[PDB]
């Protein structure tokens, strides 16, 4: 029991997985075994998925977020997202189901079953923390299969059958990128594009040609830097700047971690490209505008003139001027005017939304699709109750929008705890301190009073 | 729900069982 | 003095708790309570 | 094909049943490691063997 | 460290358990029967499914009385039938 | 749906994904057997 | 307005310079234990 | 030295009566900015617009408003989440109409609550400290963060932000009880047991100490006087205050080991306020409490109300009156 | 020992796993009934002849919206006695009446009173200063303003709350709509002993995690404490340092510290007591009479005072047909307060 309880590790039995620090061939385990879960999940949550699955409704009238998420690599759709074919929902779930069988084999092995250190046995394989070399080029594999995992998104769009579209002229359909954008101005200047609002950082990314440019980028980049880390030990102002300890750096991967986390939660939220709305449901933006939307036609299909009506507060009741001047809805989703989508650009002019489209170019699709997302917008109980705080029971709906930005925020918000925790320890374990105070060392016995 | 319960009762046992057996063989727990 | 190990007591009462709650949170979806 | 596939289905289920208890409980074993590494090797090359056999027959009833 | 023999002596017992192993299910079935049998309603004077209002009755049956309260529960309750 | 000749695995694909808890939740039968040393 | 915006991202640029710089600065090496 | 490297040793120096230190580089003026914007506008801003439709609400004191009605009102509604900087605007008349103080205020206090978090784990590697203090104050900074950033950024505007007042902060209670009904989140319930529960074990905690302090003083003098900063002896029995909890309740109920004791006194609050700032957070994004609305049918299909119908018409009437003019459509969606 | 009070004397104190004590008598028997009074109303008991709702595992709620509710307005004030003129000893019929409401409002009651005279009985015994009994005064305050003088102060128990997890979510809203309460300063005080409470009890416990000596090898420090120690087991002086140095200010007197923690939640308890005991008499801080004189003369003024009492009034007008039974309230749709389109 080499290391298994408090006496001989140090660590009680709720810190227990601090007991593997210098347990490279145990530690591995750990790994490998929790991959398996991931793997697992992924591929037991899929066929339970498909299981539900009625190919007629929505998906996002189904508590779905992984079929959503083959179906916008163009797997098992059609235009309009239609659902042509549920094959591919199946082999990805079958195929992860089993992968997770090898990699839980591979971690019930070396945890259980193997060299519980790696170091005497290999010494490709073996490492310790404070070996700077070692750590960098282990960090430089790591990023090869991560460049290489964002060519394969480049592959699936360019090579093997394309993306969804929720863009394509003519409607929301699978398309080819040919023309995958390349130009640093484009791909590097949404990075420096303001967070706020009308703006949304990489949050804005409209088209899959960006998006496909992008991964061209990011995958040479992850490759190339994996190289240089192979070929590189860290320069001294790096030495001097960092703790060199697993602790600490279980600590960057958890603020980083956190960091994608809250970006992951707005794009959910927000975008509505890579998160094709035919899939996830509107975001809440959409279906607030959608509402706006579906007055205006339904009330000037009444006879009313929707650009001359004055509301009760003197603004317009259907459309008004945006604080720049753009002709956008009225009502609350005045908020919301930087909303873009394919059923409601159309509408929209130099100068925005253009009163002589919206008085005879309104076609039923647009009708449709905008009652559609006005009456699935991303608010719901826990409970799946669907609609506002208000509502009676009888529809069972929460959008897979609320489900993974709330998640996604919990996650986040509890990984930069863990930052915190960790980056903390791992200082002062680095500086002797973590376990007290020096009773007959006490730093603040040495200092000056304050006064 | 009789065949779903069934599955999730030997799934749910298997995890102890094997702590079980390990502890009966004083294996290396 | 013991016969019966206390991590099996455990793990059962455990798994007991997890089944009751477990109906309890079936019946939220089906007869009285359901809404339906 | 569907008896042939619906027997190599639920073969391979029950192999992981086996397998699922059997590997953890051999490995942390301190007696019959001679005997168990062997059939751990056996159930290992049988249950590659009856995932390809189901992704196959699966065209076959499909 | 009060005298009494430790619970966790008791709970991993032989002994324990073959009490309990009846006396704790005789118990759960014990209350799972007076509900099924329907004597709980009756005990506490709960509506059924079927008892909270008369067919066509538009209106709760509202204590408005203190003193003959009672009677017009009673009066409620047949007005049902 | 599954493609109907795995429909007789439909229970067993109904509790799959819970099984992660699962394991959690055993990391605690063992160390209750180890008695949290 | 324009002047303004200067003065602000030129204040805010300094002190987001003296925060990284400074953390540069052997920040381990200031504690009263191992450096 | 050279100028740097004394500046450097200044900045982080343990000896200065306030600690300075690299987060505080960013602390200071963001936090001077921030209470200097706040107090000029609650004594003096004029009303805002906070919703967007040229209907503004007077926050400051010599516009009409006391301590209890004041706010700096939120932005507005037709900014949504734009940045509005002061060089935004035409002139400081406009930025004031459109509620341009309470985005400056609120970034300026993030930024600089967020460095008084990082300055409390800087100190405390200055003294040679354990670091965790900085993650209790996690709590109220995510708290803070949910009101002030998370909601409005779920909700796409800064006008449904915190506004900075005392009545300002019951309107958004009570509309986000209308939109929301947190009361029914489990996320808020665990934030009401962190804070009922914080408020009872230091309730508790005090009592327990002060009543087994030892005898130091004499009947004229406060027992305070009994303890002398920095002795080496504690300064009240901890197993006479163990002997009386153990015995109020049971003996394996009540803590005599003091690390165990305080490690609980931290955790309760801080995780029950964590969940409390991540109800906000994902009520952010519109999941909402537990529904029960006619949850409970007779047998021929009348709706049998129970207590959270009750709440429910006591939500509609915050959802029908809230922003009277500001709805023109039938659902309020955000 | 001598005679019998002094045999009883010696049994009533054996130490035991679960001491008894003269209080024991009152304590057990009152604390019992009034936990087993709610969980039997949860489990088995309707509210239809007292409110027209179901509120038990029985009738289809869950443990959020079970109750046991208070008894019909007509009832007032009674007593409502298994033995008293209502009930005239049908257990039934008692329950469809409300009953087991003053049934456990009652017996908690005197349970308090009981586990009050235990903490004192505890102190005396073990020779400890009764302050744990003091602070537990807030706790009675609240019970005892709350769920006796503020229904007695108005119309019948009916008011007073029920109860139940949703059924205190009610009572909560109802204070907002009809009393406006959160603008009261006892409430306001109330809330600041609460939150300032919950922050002390944080800061306090991670302080002295995070000040503590090395008293082990161990990463996991908590097995470096012995209860028998004469040593403090972190440094105050450090603690001092860095909090004056982070906030400008610091305890130095660790016994201060901890009369304060008693001192900041058990006050701000006692003085919400205060603000519902005004309550009870609609003795309410509604209003500013110069904030409505403003507003009625002023069509343009508009404060978050204003726009809360509009909130208000929806609520008391949307709420109170269900809410208020007994008044039979009928309110046409068109005059229910609502704003534009919603
Ligand atoms: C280490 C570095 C630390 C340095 C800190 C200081 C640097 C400042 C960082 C910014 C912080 C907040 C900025 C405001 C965030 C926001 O409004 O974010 C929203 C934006 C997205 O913005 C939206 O982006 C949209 C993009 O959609 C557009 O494009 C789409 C394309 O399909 C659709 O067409 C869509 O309809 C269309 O509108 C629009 O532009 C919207 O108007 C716009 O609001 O998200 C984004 O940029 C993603 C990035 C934001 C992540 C959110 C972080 C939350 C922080 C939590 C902290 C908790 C702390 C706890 C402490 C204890
Ligand atoms: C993702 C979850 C996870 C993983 C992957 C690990 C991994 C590990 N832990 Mg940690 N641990 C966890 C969660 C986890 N732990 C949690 C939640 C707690 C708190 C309860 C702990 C508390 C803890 C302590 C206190 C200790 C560990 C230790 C260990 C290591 C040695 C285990 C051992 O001796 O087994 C002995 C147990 C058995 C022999 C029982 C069987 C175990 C196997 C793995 C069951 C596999 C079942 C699976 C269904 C089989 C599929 C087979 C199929 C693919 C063929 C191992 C690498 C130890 C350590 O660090 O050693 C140096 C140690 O002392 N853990
Ligand atoms: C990213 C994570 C994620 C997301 C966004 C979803 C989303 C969804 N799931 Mg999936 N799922 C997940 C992970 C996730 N799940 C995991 C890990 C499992 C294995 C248990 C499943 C297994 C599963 C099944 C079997 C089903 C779903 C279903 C659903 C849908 C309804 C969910 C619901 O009703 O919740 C109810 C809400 C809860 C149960 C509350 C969860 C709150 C947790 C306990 C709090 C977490 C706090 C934090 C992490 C703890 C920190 C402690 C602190 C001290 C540090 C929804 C689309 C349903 C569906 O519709 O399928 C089609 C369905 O039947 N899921
Ligand atoms: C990142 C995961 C990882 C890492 C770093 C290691 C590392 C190690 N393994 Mg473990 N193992 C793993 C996962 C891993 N293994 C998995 C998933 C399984 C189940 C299949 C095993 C089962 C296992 C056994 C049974 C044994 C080892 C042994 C070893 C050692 C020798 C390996 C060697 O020399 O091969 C040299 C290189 C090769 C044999 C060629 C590798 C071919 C791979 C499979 C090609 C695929 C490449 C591609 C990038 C895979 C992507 C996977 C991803 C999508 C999930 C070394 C310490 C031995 C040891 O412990 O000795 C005492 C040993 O006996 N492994
Ligand atoms: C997981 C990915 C990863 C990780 C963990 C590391 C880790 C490391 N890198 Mg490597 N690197 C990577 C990927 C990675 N690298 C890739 C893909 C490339 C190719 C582009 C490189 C190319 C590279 C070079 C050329 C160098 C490193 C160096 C280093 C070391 C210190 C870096 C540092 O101080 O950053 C902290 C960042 C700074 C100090 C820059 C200033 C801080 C600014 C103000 C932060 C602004 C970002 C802000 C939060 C906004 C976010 C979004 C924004 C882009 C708009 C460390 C071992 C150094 C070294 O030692 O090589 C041996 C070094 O010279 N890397
Ligand atoms: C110390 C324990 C204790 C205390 C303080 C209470 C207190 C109370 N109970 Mg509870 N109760 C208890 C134990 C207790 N109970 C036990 C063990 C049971 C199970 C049997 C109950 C079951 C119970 C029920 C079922 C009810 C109560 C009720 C009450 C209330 C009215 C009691 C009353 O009027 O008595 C009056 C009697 C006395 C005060 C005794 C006085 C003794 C004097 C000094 C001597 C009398 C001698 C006399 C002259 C001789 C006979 C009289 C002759 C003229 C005919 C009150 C809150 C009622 C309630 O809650 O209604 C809402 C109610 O219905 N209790
Ligand atoms: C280390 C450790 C641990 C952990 C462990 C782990 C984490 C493991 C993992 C594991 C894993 C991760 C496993 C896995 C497995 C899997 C499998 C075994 C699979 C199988 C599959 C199948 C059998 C399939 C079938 C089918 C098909 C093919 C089709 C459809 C239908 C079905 C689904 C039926 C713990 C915590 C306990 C603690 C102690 C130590
Ligand atoms: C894919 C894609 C794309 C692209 C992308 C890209 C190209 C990205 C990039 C990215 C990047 C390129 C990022 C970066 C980042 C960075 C960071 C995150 C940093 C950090 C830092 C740190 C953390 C530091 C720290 C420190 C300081 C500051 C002081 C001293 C000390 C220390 C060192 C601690 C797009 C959008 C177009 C479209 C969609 C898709
Ligand atoms: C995929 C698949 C599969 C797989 C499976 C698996 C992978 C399984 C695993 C399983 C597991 C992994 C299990 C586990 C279980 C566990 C449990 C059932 C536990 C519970 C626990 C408890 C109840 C606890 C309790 C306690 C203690 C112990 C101490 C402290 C206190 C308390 C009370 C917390 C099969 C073969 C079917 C085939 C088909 C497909
Ligand atoms: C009223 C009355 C009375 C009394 C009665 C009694 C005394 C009763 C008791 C009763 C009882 C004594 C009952 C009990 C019940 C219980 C229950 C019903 C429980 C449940 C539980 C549960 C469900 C659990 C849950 C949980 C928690 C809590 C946490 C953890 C997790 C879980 C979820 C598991 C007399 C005759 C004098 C007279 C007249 C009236
Ligand atoms: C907008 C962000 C700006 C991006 C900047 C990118 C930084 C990456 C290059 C790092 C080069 C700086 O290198 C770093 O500089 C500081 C300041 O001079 C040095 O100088 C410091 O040395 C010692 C180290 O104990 C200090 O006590 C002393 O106060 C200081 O002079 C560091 O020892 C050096 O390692
Ligand atoms: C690791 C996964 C290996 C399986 C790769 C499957 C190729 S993917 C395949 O490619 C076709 C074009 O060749 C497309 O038309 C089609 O849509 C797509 O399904
Ligand atoms: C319910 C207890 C309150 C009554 C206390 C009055 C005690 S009374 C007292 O009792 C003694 C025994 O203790 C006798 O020896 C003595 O003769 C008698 O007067
Ligand atoms: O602003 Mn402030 O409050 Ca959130 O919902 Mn929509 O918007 Mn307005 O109504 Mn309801
Ligand atoms: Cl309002
Ligand atoms: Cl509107
Ligand atoms: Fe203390
Ligand atoms: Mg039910």
């Amino acid at each position: 029991a080499t290391n298994r309880d408090q006496e001989s590790s140090g660590f009680a039995w709720w810190a227990g997985n601090a007991r593997l620090i210098n347990l490279s061939g145990k530690l591995l385990g750990a790994h490998v075994a929790h991959a398996g879960l991931i793997v697992f999940w992924a591929g037991a949550m899929t066929l339970f998925e498909l299981a539900h699955f009625i190919p007629e409704k929505p998906m996002y009238e189904q508590g779905l977020i992984l079929i959503p998420h083959i179906a916008t690599l163009g797997w098992g759709v059609g235009p309009g997202g239609e659902v042509v074919d549920t094959f591919p929902f199946f082999v990805v779930g079958v195929v992860h189901l089993i992968s997770s069988a090898v990699l839980g084999f591979g971690g019930v092995y070396h945890a259980i079953r193997g060299p519980e250190t790696l170091e005497e046995y290999s010494s490709f394989f073996g490492y310790d923390w404070k070996d700077k070399n070692k750590m960098t080029t282990i960090l430089g594999f790591h990023l090869i299969v991560l460049g290489i995992g964002a060519l394969l998104l480049v592959a699936k769009a360019m090579f093997f059958g394309g993306l969804y579209d929720t863009w394509a002229p003519g409607g929301g359909d699978v398309r080819v990128i040919t023309n995958p954008t390349l130009d640093p101005r484009v791909i590097f200047g949404y990075l420096l594009k303001s967070p706020f609002g009308g703006e949304g950082w990489i949050v804005s990314v409209n088209n899959l040609e960006d998006v496909v440019g992008g991964h061209i980028w990011i995958g040479l980049i992850c490759i190339a830097g994996g190289i240089w880390h192979i070929l590189t030990t860290p320069f001294g102002w790096a030495r001097r700047a960092f703790i060199w300890s697993g602790e600490a750096y279980l600590s960057y991967s958890l603020g980083a971690l956190s960091m994608m986390g809250f970006i992951a939660t707005c794009f959910v939220w927000f975008n509505n490209t890579v998160y094709p709305s035919e899939f996830y449901g509107p975001t809440g933006p959409e279906a607030s505008q959608a509402q706006a939307m579906t007055f205006l036609i339904r009330d000037q299909k009444l006879g009313a003139n929707v650009g001359s009506a004055q509301g009760p507060t003197g603004l317009g009741k259907y459309l008004m001027r945006s604080p720049t001047g753009e002709i956008i809805f009225g009502g609350e989703t005045m908020r919301f005017w930087d909303f873009r989508g394919p059923w409601l650009e159309p509408l929209r002019g130099p100068n925005g939304l253009d009163l002589n489209k919206i008085k005879n170019d309104i076609q039923p699709w647009q009708e449709r699709r905008a009652a559609e997302y006005m009456t699935h917008a991303p608010l719901g109980s826990l409970n799946s109750v669907g609609g506002v705080a208000t509502e009676i029971n009888s529809v069972n709906f929460v959008s897979p929008r609320s489900w993974l930005a709330t998640s996604h925020f919990v996650l986040a918000f509890f990984f930069l705890v863990g930052h915190l925790w960790h980056a903390g320890r791992a200082r002062a374990a680095a500086a002797g301190f973590e376990k007290g105070i020096d009773r007959e060392s006490e730093p603040v016995l040495s200092m000056p009073s304050l006064d | 729900v009789i065949a779903q319960l069934t599955m999730i009762a030997m799934i749910g046992i298997a995890g102890p069982m094997i702590i079980f057996l390990l502890a009966v063989r004083r294996g290396n727990l | 003095g013991g016969r019966i190990p206390l991590w099996i007591v455990a793990t059962v009462a455990g798994m007991g708790v997890i089944v009751i709650v477990g109906l309890f949170f079936y019946g939220a979806y089906a007869g009285l309570g359901s809404s339906l | 094909m569907t008896i042939l596939f619906q027997l190599a289905l639920a073969a391979l289920v029950i192999l992981s049943f086996v397998m699922v208890i059997g590997v953890p409980v051999a490995y942390a074993s301190p007696q019959d490691w001679d005997r168990s590494k062997q059939l751990i090797f056996l159930g290992s090359g049988l249950w590659i063997a009856l995932v390809l056999v189901v992704g196959v027959l699966n065209f076959f009833v499909v | 460290t009060t005298g009494e023999r430790p619970f966790s002596d008791i709970i991993t017992s032989v002994r324990y358990w073959v009490i309990h192993s009846i006396t704790i299910p005789a118990l759960f079935i014990a209350g799972w029967l007076f509900v099924s049998t329907g004597l709980a309603y009756d005990v506490f004077g709960t509506p059924r499914p079927d008892s909270y209002y008369a067919q066509e009755q538009r209106s709760i049956p509202l204590v408005t009385d203190r003193f003959e309260a009672k009677q017009q529960v009673e009066t409620f309750l047949e007005q049902l039938k | 749906k599954l493609p109907e000749a795995y429909a007789i695995f439909d229970p067993l694909v109904d509790v799959l994904p819970v099984i992660p808890v699962l394991f959690l939740a055993l990391a605690f039968v063992w160390q209750a057997a180890v008695g949290f040393r | 307005m324009e002047t303004l915006k200067i003065t602000v991202y030129i204040v805010v640029t300094f002190f987001v310079l003296l925060f990284v710089f400074g953390f540069l600065s052997g920040d381990p090496a200031r504690n009263p234990k191992r450096k | 030295a050279n100028l740097w490297e004394r500046f450097c040793n200044w900045v982080t120096s343990t000896d200065n009566r306030l600690y300075v230190g690299w987060f505080g580089v960013i602390m200071i003026p963001t936090l001077l900015a921030a209470t200097i914007c706040f107090v000029i506008a609650f004594i003096a801003a004029p009303p805002v617009d906070i919703d967007g439709i040229r209907e503004p609400v007077s926050g400051s004191l010599l516009y009409g408003n006391n301590i209890i009605t004041g706010a700096v009102v939120p932005s507005s509604n037709a900014i949504g989440l734009h940045f509005y900087p002061i060089w935004e605007a035409a002139s400081l008349d406009e930025w004031l109409y459109n509620g341009g103080p309470y985005q400056l205020i609120i970034f300026h206090f993030l930024l600089g609550a967020s460095c008084y978090m990082g300055r409390q784990w800087e100190l405390s590697y200055r003294l040679g400290m354990r670091p965790w203090i900085c993650v209790a104050y996690s709590a109220p900074l995510a708290s803070a963060f949910a009101v002030f950033l998370i909601y409005p950024i779920g909700q796409g505007s800064f006008s449904d932000g915190m506004p900075l007042g005392i009545s300002g902060t019951f309107n958004f209670m009570i509309v986000f009880q209308a939109e929301h009904n947190i009361l029914m989140h489990p996320f808020h319930q665990l934030g009401v047991a962190g804070v009922f529960g914080g408020a009872l074990f230091c309730a508790m905690h005090g009592s327990l100490v002060t009543s087994s302090l030892i005898r130091e003083t004499t009947e004229t003098e406060s027992a305070n006087y009994g303890y002398k900063f920095g002795q080496e002896e504690e300064t009240y029995n901890i197993v006479a205050a163990h002997g009386y909890f153990g015995r109020l309740i049971f003996q394996y109920a009540s803590f005599n080991n003091s690390r165990s004791l305080h490690f609980f006194l931290a955790a309760w609050p801080v995780v029950g306020v964590w969940f409390a700032a991540l109800g906000i957070s994902t009520m952010a994004f519109n999941l909402n409490g537990f529904n029960f609305n006619h949850s409970v049918i007779d047998a021929k299909g009348n709706v049998i109300n129970t207590w959270a119908d009750i709440i429910n018409r006591a939500n509609l009437g915050m959802e029908v009156m809230h922003e009277r003019n500001a709805h023109n459509f039938p659902l309020d969606l955000a | 020992e001598r005679g019998w009070f002094d045999i009883l004397d010696d049994w009533l104190k054996r130490d035991r796993f679960v001491f008894v004590g003269w209080s024991g008598i009152l304590l057990f028997p009152c604390a019992y009934l009034a936990l087993g009074g709610w969980l039997t109303g949860t489990t088995f008991v309707t509210s239809w002849y007292t409110h027209g709702l179901a509120s038990s595992y029985l009738e289809g709620c869950n443990f959020l919206t079970v109750a046991v509710s208070t008894p019909a307005n007509s009832m007032g004030h009674s007593l409502l006695l298994l033995w008293g003129p209502e009930a005239q000893g049908d257990f039934t019929r008692w329950c469809q009446l409300g009953g087991l409401w003053t049934f456990i409002a009652l017996h908690g009651a005197f349970g308090l009173i009981g586990f009050m005279l235990r903490q004192f009985e505890i102190a005396r015994l073990v020779g400890v200063r009764p302050y744990n009994a003091i602070a537990f005064s807030a706790p009675i305050a609240v019970f005892v303003s709350v769920f006796l003088i503020y229904p007695l102060g108005q119309s019948s128990w009916f008011f007073a709350p029920s109860f139940g997890v949703a059924a205190i979510f009610r009572f909560l809203l109802f204070f907002q709509g009809f009393h406006n309460w959160t603008l009261n300063p006892f409430h306001m005080m109330g809330v600041a002993g609460v939150l300032g409470g919950a922050l002390l009890c944080a800061i306090h416990g991670a302080t002295v995690e995070n000040t503590l000596f090395q008293d082990g090898e161990g990463a996991s420090t908590f097995r470096a404490f012995n209860p028998t120690q004469a040593e403090e087991t972190y440094s105050m002086v450090t603690a001092n340092r860095f909090w004056s140095q982070i906030f400008g200010i610091a305890f130095s007197n660790k016994r201060w510290l901890h009369f304060f923690m008693l001192f900041v939640p058990v006050t701000g308890l006692w003085m919400s007591a205060i603000g519902v005991v005004g309550l009870a008499l609609n003795l309410r801080s509604y209003d500013f009479i110069s904030q409505e004189i403003r507003a009625a003369e002023d069509p343009e003024f508009e404060t978050f005072y204003t726009k809360n009492l509009l909130l208000n009034e929806g609520i008391r007008a949307w709420m109170a047909p269900q809410d208020q039974p007994h008044e039979n309230f009928v309110f046409p749709e068109e005059v229910l307060p609502r704003g534009n389109a919603l």
